[PDB]
């Protein structure tokens, strides 16, 4: 259900309750703690992040390679937390490379 | 290292791979004559205007007065001709 | 060992060197006939290239055209060739008319196989092209002529 | 004297050359 | 800001055995390319153009006949390797131009130097009719 | 040479540069969106008219506009 | 058990069998009421 | 080092699970549909292994179970065969009386009258005439009674359910490793020996002790119920003692070296059967003798456990030269890394056999009773053409998917493919001369010669009569081949066909068999048209192959794939640059080039071959023998063949021949249908579907997965699907209903 969201950022590290059915990025909305997007649509690489530990649900993933849902790299917008998550956040160019 | 910014056609490959560059093999008295009579078809609205009007000189001449033996539309028929379905 | 090599060492031209493009057999005959004599006056290389042509298109004019067994016609089907050499001759003439103006240098290469100026063949010029142009004229007509001379029984009329 | 004799060979022959020649070195032609 | 590097020539090419791709008639006239990156070892890749070469360890200078080529060639050398490189276009006179990276940086990142070209401030479904601009020759999204 | 053109609705994505084949695009800095960003059409001389970019645009309706024109050899991407 | 109840409910084998029944009940119609053209009843 | 087996235990776990969740094999199917493009998109991945997954010990395991699954479908399209041959047929008064009784092996229902399809056959039997050709085989084969047709219906059915178990058992319990796979040369050895090898072996020895005999009593005229059983010829041997003296004593010569003994039954006589209009069973039975002698050894050349053999890498390595540089130095790391490499030297071998089959078989017909069956003749050969050809076309499909996912020459190089790739431009241009100066020299003499005809000057014509233009080199050949018998081949006796000539007739029932066919003028305009189309297909093929990663139009071909639409309307326009799209174009010309094949061959055995003889020997041929002088025009093709043979299709509606007549005009509906895909575009479709769907929406009946209109490369695929179904069905129809209609 709504298990709790870790995240490492500039700004530090908070959490946020929030549950399964949603994505990170507006669940960080909630709250309060700003996060970097562009698209909302799970189409370029502003909102990406990889994890800590557990895992994140990347079905309504897109415009990803076959490996960046296999080695760590995670779009904040499109992902349901399955679990109670720590993630990274501003990685888009760790990413991009 | 084959770029070369000071000359460009060595590195574009501007080469004659099969011209010659030797002296004339056609020695003069050959040459002579040739140069002496082939000269007036070498300009060239001269030769265009020339040669179209030749030509279609030779054609309208060769063709209407050629002989029934070359051409059987000009043999006309020889026989009498048939009927239609019903006409004719 | 290996005997296909880049185009003068030069890997980046799109050619390659084969025994077929690059072979001194091949090489020296290339070079001895008259479109690659580049030193030679384009009137004379014309006066070769015409002879030869009209000489070779005698014969299938006359041994395959409509009129081959009617030989009250068959010989005299050179007229035939006459034309062809004509009107090529003319087609020859309106390149040249395109390709080329008098106010303007020969495009040819000026560069030689191994890197040493040449002076530009003449032939790419528009004077020089309508002097060989003259010249493959001449010698197309008078070579039909001549193969037409030869008419006497030899192995095949 | 046959007036087809005359007139289809020029129409189908001599003025497509012609045409064909003109309109090669106009439409090649940079002004 | 930011000065271009310049062609360095006598800068060796790759280790290629000739090819029926590569350039023709308008690299003699027109224009053609020329490519440069570095290569911290010896090296096999697909050239864009026909098979694999070998490029040496240093410098490396390739001559290509469009632009496309070389940013093929320096997207693979880019992301596969981890290689930076350099391209320039070459004229008959002898002229070269330095093409890209233009000022720098790589054009994905936005940098402080840059103007604006072709920017409409509006949507795309705010262009006028074509009736509004016919018999004068501007274009409805020229505006 | 084609013509591409960016339209405010732009959000800044940048996939549009990335998948340019020629290097047509740029970002510039900007003030209308959250990324600070917006793409440019500097280079349109070298456009081979692909539409790779309007393949990329996310946003509905399209960002980035190319509209094919004048041919020329670089456009029509020809190595002879 | 179940899963096999889903999986005979998805479309391609639902409509085979649907028609499949359709068939035999046309097929025996017409084998009852041969070469009928009009309705002969009211 | 060694060979061995290498398996694991419970990969992966029997379960229903997976049914319910559509597309499971791809994560991005998983997800489930937003689109109807989704349905599309499951079906059209649905056997790409290697794209559903990274691994190659997947792929091979799922490629093993894969085969076992079409050999189970095999075996009970076998069984079916079997079955009906044994309960819906009428081949046992067909075996009474073969050349009077025409087969059938299909009876169908009354329902709606269609029973008019059950036609008089013969026999006291009604239903549908048969073109399979599978009487013949049942005849050389012993079978007499529909006891052993049950019987082998039964074992099929039973081998089929094997094959699936076991299609099972390798993919969920015992599933091999990537290393059992890639051991070539033991599997080489094992094909070659073992399935080859002891193959023909055992195959010879059942004509040996069942075909040979009981063909020989057929032959004298025995009633085929009063015929010994087979086993009988085994038990009693003094049975085939008496046909075959040799049969005394029995393997005495065989060790004894003096196989001049068994001359009796294994002979080298050449030509046909003059009683059956077949090979000599005789000769058929020592052929297969000396071809499982030549596999048996040639299943022991590679090296697998003990030394001796051949190390594939090793004869690879040791052949180049100074053309070449290092080539084959490298092909067995890909050969044995690349599932598509392998099909595709696979497939090419297989369609070239089939087409080698199509012609051997009707040059010199194996089965007793075929040659005067025309129907059976003509499907064959008509069916395994087709077949050869589309095999070959998937050759090049699945050359160039491994151009495009699999070379790699920064960890597999090899010399000879660098190479090619480095002249490929020389290469495509001589190629595409060389088809343009055939096809300006073989259909121009078609076009000149219909204007010479039209025009009133037959005498100008390329033909027997007027310009002769003799095949000089075939004529010489087959000249050879009727001398051969007795000077260069002295053990023979008659030469190994017919067709080479040397003046013999073979007839069957006042029919025709087979006779020595006449080259002329006709002949050898066919074959250059035929050279023709065979060029140009090589060229689209191997245009898609040599180019399938990169060109001076698309310098990163390969980044976009093996199948996409284009890249865009840039360049000038960019559509079908892709490989799969050479493929789709390669189809239609693979469709015209098989066509006139079997358009040749059914006019030449028509016009010269067939036909019936009388009792004089004044051979009356089916056509009027009109090739000669007809063939060489375009106007006689659609005249005298065509036009003249399409009646009796035309004119089959109230009798038996019906459904053909039906067939013709499907076929020829589906051909049409297919232009609509083939010549439009999906933008216009997607934007009728916008208003469609706004009807929908107008009374809240609108569906949820929204209709899209199909792919570009699905509208190209299903245009080329239905124009290929059209076609070859239109001239199934018309050679089946023309051929069964006379005779
Ligand atoms: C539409 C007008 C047209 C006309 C009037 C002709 C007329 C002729 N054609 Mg022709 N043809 C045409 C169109 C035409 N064709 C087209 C469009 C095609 C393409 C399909 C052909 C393809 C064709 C072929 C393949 C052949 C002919 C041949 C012939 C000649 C056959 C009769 C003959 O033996 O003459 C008498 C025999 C002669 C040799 C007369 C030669 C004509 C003079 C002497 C040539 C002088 C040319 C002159 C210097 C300049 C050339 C033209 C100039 C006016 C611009 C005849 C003069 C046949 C032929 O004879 O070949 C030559 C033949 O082989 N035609
Ligand atoms: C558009 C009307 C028309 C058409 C379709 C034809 C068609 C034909 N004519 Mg005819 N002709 C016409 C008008 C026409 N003519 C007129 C008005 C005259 C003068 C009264 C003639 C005098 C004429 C003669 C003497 C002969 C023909 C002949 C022929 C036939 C041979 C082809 C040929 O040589 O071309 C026609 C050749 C000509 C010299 C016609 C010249 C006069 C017309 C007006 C030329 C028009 C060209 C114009 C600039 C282009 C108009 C544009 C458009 C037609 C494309 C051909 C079927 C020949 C024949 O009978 O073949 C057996 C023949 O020798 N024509
Ligand atoms: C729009 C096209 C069309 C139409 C209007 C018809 C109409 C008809 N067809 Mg036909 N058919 C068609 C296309 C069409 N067909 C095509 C394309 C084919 C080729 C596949 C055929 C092949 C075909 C055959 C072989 C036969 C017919 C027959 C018939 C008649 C059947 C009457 C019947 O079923 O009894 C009554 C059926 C009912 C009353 C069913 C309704 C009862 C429901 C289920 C119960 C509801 C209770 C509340 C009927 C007039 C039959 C016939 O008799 O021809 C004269 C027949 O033999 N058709
Ligand atoms: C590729 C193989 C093949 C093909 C194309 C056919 C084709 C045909 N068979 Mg046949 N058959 C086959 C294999 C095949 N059979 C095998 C292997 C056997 C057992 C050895 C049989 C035994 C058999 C019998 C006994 C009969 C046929 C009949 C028929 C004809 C009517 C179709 C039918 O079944 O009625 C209608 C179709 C149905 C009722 C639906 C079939 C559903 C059954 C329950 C099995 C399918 C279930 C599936 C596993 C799920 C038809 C032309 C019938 C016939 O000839 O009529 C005169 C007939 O009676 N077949
Ligand atoms: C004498 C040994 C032998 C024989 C007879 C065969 C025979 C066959 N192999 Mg095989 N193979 C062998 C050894 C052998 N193999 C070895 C040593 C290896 C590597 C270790 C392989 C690896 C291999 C692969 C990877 C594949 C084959 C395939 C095939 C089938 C090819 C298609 C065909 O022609 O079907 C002809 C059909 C018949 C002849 C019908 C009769 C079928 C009989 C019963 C086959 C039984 C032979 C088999 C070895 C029995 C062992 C099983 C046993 C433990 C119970 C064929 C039946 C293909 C396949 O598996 O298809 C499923 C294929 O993909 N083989
Ligand atoms: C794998 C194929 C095959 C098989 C299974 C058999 C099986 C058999 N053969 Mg044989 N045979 C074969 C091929 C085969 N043959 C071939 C190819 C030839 C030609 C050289 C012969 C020629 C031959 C002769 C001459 C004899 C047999 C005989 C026999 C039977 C003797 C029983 C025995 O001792 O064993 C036996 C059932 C003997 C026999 O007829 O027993 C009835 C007998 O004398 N065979
Ligand atoms: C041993 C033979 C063989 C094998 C094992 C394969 C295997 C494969 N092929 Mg291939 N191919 C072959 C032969 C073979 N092919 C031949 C002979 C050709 C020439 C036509 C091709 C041309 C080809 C192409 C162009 C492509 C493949 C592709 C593929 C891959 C995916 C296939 C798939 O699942 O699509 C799904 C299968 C279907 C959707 C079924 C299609 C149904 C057809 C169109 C209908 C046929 C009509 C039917 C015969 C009669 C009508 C019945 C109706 C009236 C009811 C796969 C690995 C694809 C690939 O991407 O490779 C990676 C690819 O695009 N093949
Ligand atoms: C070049 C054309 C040619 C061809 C295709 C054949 C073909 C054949 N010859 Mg032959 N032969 C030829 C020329 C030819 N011959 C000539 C010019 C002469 C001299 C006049 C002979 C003399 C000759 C004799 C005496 C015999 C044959 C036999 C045979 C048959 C058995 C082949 C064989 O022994 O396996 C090959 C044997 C090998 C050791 C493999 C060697 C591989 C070759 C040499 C390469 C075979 C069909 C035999 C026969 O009659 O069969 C019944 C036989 O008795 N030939
Ligand atoms: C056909 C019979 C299908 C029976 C079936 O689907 O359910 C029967 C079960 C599905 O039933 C499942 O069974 C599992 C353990 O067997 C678990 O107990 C699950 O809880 C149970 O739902 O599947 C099978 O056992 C059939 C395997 C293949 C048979 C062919
Ligand atoms: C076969 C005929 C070709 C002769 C190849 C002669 C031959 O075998 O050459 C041999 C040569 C390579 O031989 P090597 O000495 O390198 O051999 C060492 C290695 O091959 C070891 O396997 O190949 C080439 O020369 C390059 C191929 C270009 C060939 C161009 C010919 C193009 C078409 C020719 C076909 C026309 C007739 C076909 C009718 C069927
Ligand atoms: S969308 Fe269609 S028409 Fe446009 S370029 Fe692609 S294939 Fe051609
Ligand atoms: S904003 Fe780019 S992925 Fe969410």
């Amino acid at each position: 259900a709504s298990y709790k969201v870790k995240l490492v950022t500039p700004d530090g590290t908070q959490e946020f309750e929030c549950p399964s059915d949603v994505y990170i990025l507006d669940h960080a909305e909630e709250v309060g703690i700003d996060l970097p997007y562009s698209c909302r649509a799970g189409s370029c690489s502003s909102c990406a992040g990889k994890v800590v530990g557990g895992e994140v649900d990347q079905s309504d993933g897109s415009f990803l390679d076959d490996e960046q849902i296999e080695a760590g790299f995670v779009l904040t917008c499109v992902a349901y937390p399955t679990s109670d998550v720590v993630i990274e956040t501003h990685k888009e160019e760790d990413l991009t490379a | 290292v084959y770029f070369d910014l000071e000359d460009l056609g060595n590195t574009t490959g501007q080469w004659d791979l099969y011209g010659s560059d030797a002296p004339s093999p056609y020695n003069s008295l050959q040459s002579k004559f040739f140069e002496t009579f082939a000269a007036p078809f070498t300009k060239r609205g001269l030769l265009l205007k020339f040669l179209i009007l030749g030509g279609g000189s030779t054609l309208a001449y060769f063709s209407a007065t050629a002989s029934g033996d070359i051409l059987p539309i000009k043999k006309g028929p020889q026989l009498p001709p048939q009927l239609g379905p019903r006409l004719g | 060992y290996q005997v296909v090599q880049p185009i003068n060492g030069d890997p980046f031209i799109g050619s390659l060197e084969t025994p077929v493009t690059s072979s001194p057999l091949v090489a020296w005959y290339l070079s001895n006939l008259p479109g690659y004599r580049t030193a030679v006056n384009p009137l004379l290389r014309g006066i070769e290239v015409g002879l030869a042509h009209g000489f070779l298109l005698v014969g299938p004019f006359v041994k395959a055209g409509p009129l081959r067994n009617t030989e009250i016609a068959g010989q005299a089907g050179s007229l035939a060739a006459g034309g062809l050499v004509v009107i090529l001759s003319i087609c020859l003439t309106i390149y040249g008319i395109s390709s080329f103006n008098e106010g303007d240098p020969s495009t040819a290469p000026s560069l030689t196989l191994t890197g040493r100026k040449k002076q530009p063949d003449q032939l790419q010029t528009a004077d020089g092209w309508a002097k060989f142009t003259g010249g493959f004229f001449f010698g197309g007509i008078s070579g039909v002529i001549w193969a037409f001379f030869l008419l006497y029984v030899l192995d095949l009329p | 004297i046959n007036l087809p004799s005359l007139f289809v060979p020029l129409v189908g022959l001599l003025f497509p050359a012609v045409a064909m020649a003109s309109l090669f070195l106009h439409v090649e032609k940079r002004l | 800001g930011f000065t271009p590097p310049e062609l360095d020539p006598n800068t060796p090419s790759p280790i290629f055995g000739g090819s029926t791709g590569g350039l023709l008639r308008k690299a003699q006239v027109e224009e053609f390319y020329v490519i440069t990156w570095e290569s911290p070892k010896e090296q096999i890749f697909e050239m864009p153009t026909g098979g694999a070469a070998i490029m040496r360890e240093g410098p490396n200078l390739l001559k290509l006949a469009r632009k496309e080529q070389c940013l093929a060639l320096g997207t693979r050398l880019r992301s596969k390797y981890k290689i930076k490189y350099q391209f320039y276009r070459v004229f008959p006179s002898g002229e070269v131009q330095y093409l890209h990276p233009k000022d720098g940086v790589y054009p994905e990142k936005v940098n402080p130097g840059r103007q604006g070209v072709g920017v409409n401030f509006r949507s795309i479904g705010k262009n006028v009719s074509p009736i509004e601009v016919k018999f004068t020759g501007k274009q409805p999204y020229d505006l | 040479s084609h013509s591409v053109k960016i339209y405010d609705t732009c959000i800044g994505c940048t996939q549009c540069v990335r998948a340019c084949p020629t290097d047509v695009l740029e970002m510039i800095p900007w003030g209308g969106c959250k990324a600070k960003q917006i793409a440019s059409a500097p280079r349109t001389e070298d456009c081979v008219g692909c539409k790779r970019c309007e393949s990329a645009c996310p946003t509905d309706f399209l960002s980035v506009r190319v509209y094919l024109w004048h041919e020329t050899t670089r456009s029509m991407g020809l190595a002879y | 058990m179940r899963d096999l109840k889903t999986y005979l409910s998805v479309a391609p084998v639902a409509s085979t069998l649907w028609f499949a029944a359709l068939a035999g009940l046309l097929i025996e119609i017409n084998r009852f009421f041969p070469d009928a053209l009009t309705f002969p009843f009211f | 080092p060694e060979v061995k087996i290498l398996v694991d235990r419970d990969p992966i776990k029997t379960s229903f699970e997976q049914w319910a969740k559509p597309g499971h094999f791809s994560r991005t199917i998983a997800k489930g549909p937003d689109t109807t493009t989704w349905i599309w998109n499951l079906h059209a991945d649905a056997h790409d292994f290697d794209s559903h997954t990274s691994d190659l010990e997947e792929i091979s395991r799922k490629v093993f179970s894969a085969h076992f699954g079409q050999l189970s479908i095999i075996f009970l399209w076998l069984s079916g065969m079997y079955f009906h041959g044994a309960r819906f047929s009428n081949y046992e008064a067909w075996l009474n009386d073969p050349t009077h009784i025409r087969p059938s092996a299909q009876v169908v229902w009354p329902i709606v009258g269609q029973e008019i399809l059950n036609g008089d056959v013969g026999g006291g039997f009604r239903g549908i005439q048969i073109t399979s050709g599978f009487f013949q085989i049942w005849r050389a084969s012993g079978i007499t009674s529909e006891l052993q047709l049950y019987c082998t219906a039964i074992g099929a059915l039973v081998f089929a359910a094997l094959m699936l178990f076991a299609g099972w058992f390798h993919y969920h319990k015992a599933a091999p490793k990537l290393v059992w796979f890639q051991d070539v040369e033991s599997m080489l050895n094992h094909h070659l020996a073992g399935l080859l090898g002891l193959g023909s072996l055992s195959w010879a020895g059942h004509q040996v002790h069942v075909s040979l005999p009981i063909n020989q009593f057929l032959n004298a005229g025995v009633d085929p119920k009063e015929i010994p059983l087979p086993h009988e010829f085994i038990l009693n041997r003094d049975l085939l003692a008496q046909l075959y003296p040799s049969f005394a004593e029995g393997a005495t010569p065989f060790f004894t070296l003096n196989w001049s003994k068994y001359a009796d039954f294994l002979t080298f006589r050449g030509g046909l059967d003059p009683l059956t209009g077949g090979l000599w069973l005789t000769d058929i039975a020592h052929h297969h003798l000396a071809i499982a002698i030549l596999f048996l050894i040639a299943g022991h050349m590679y090296r697998t456990n003990w030394g001796i053999g051949h190390g594939i890498k090793d004869i690879l390595e040791a052949h180049k030269g100074p053309f070449t540089g290092q080539g084959h130095k490298g092909l067995y790391e890909i050969l044995t890394t690349s599932w598509h490499a392998q099909l595709s030297i696979n497939l090419a071998m297989l369609g070239s056999l089939t087409i080698i089959v199509a012609h051997h078989m009707y040059a010199m017909p194996p089965y007793p009773y075929l040659a005067t069956d025309y129907g059976t003749q003509l499907s064959l050969f008509t069916h395994h053409m087709w077949i050869g050809g589309f095999l070959i076309v998937g050759a090049a499909a699945h050359a160039a998917i491994f151009m495009v996912r699999d070379y790699d020459p920064t960890t597999r190089y090899n010399d000879l493919l660098d190479r090619v790739l480095r002249h490929r431009d020389a290469i495509i241009s001589h190629l595409n001369w060389v088809c343009i100066f055939l096809g300006f020299h073989s259909f121009g003499l078609y076009i000149h010669n219909d204007t010479m005809s039209a025009l009133g000057r037959p005498q100008d014509m390329f033909s027997d009569t007027a310009i002769q233009l003799q095949p000089v080199f075939a004529q010489w050949i087959q000249n050879t081949h009727a001398l051969a018998p007795g000077t260069t081949a002295p053990g023979a006796t008659t030469s190994t066909s017919l067709t080479w000539g040397g003046g013999d007739l073979v007839s069957v029932g006042g029919k025709v068999a087979l006779l020595p066919i006449p080259l002329g003028t006709a002949d050898f305009l066919v074959h250059h048209i035929h050279a023709f189309t065979i060029h140009v297909t090589v060229l689209i093929l191997l245009k898609g192959v040599l180019f399938a990663r990169s060109s001076r139009l698309i310098p990163d071909k390969a980044n976009l794939g093996f199948r996409f639409p284009c890249d865009g309307p840039g360049r000038g326009g960019t559509c079908q640059v892709s490989a799969w799209d050479h493929v789709f174009l390669g189809l239609f010309w693979m469709y015209n080039a098989i066509s006139v094949v079997i358009f040749h061959f059914s006019w030449k055995m028509q016009s010269d071959v067939w036909g019936s003889i009388n009792d004089q020997g004044v051979v009356t041929h089916i056509t009027g023998g009109n090739f000669a002088q007809s063939s060489i025009t375009i106007n006689g093709w659609l005249r005298d063949f065509l036009w003249a043979q399409a009646s009796q299709v035309i004119q089959s509606y109230g009798s038996s021949l019906s459904a053909y007549g039906l067939f013709f005009l499907g076929a020829h509906f589906v051909w049409a249908f297919s232009l609509m895909f083939l010549f439009s575009g999906r933008g216009y479709w997607q934007e009728l579907i916008e208003s469609i769907v706004w009807a929908h929406n107008k009374l809240k009946v609108a569906p949820a997965t929204q209709p899209r209109a199909l792919s570009i490369v699905q509208g190209r695929a299903v245009g080329v699907t239905h124009y290929l179904l059209g076609g070859i069905a239109t001239t199934w129809a018309f050679f089946l209903a023309r051929i069964i209609a006379v005779g």
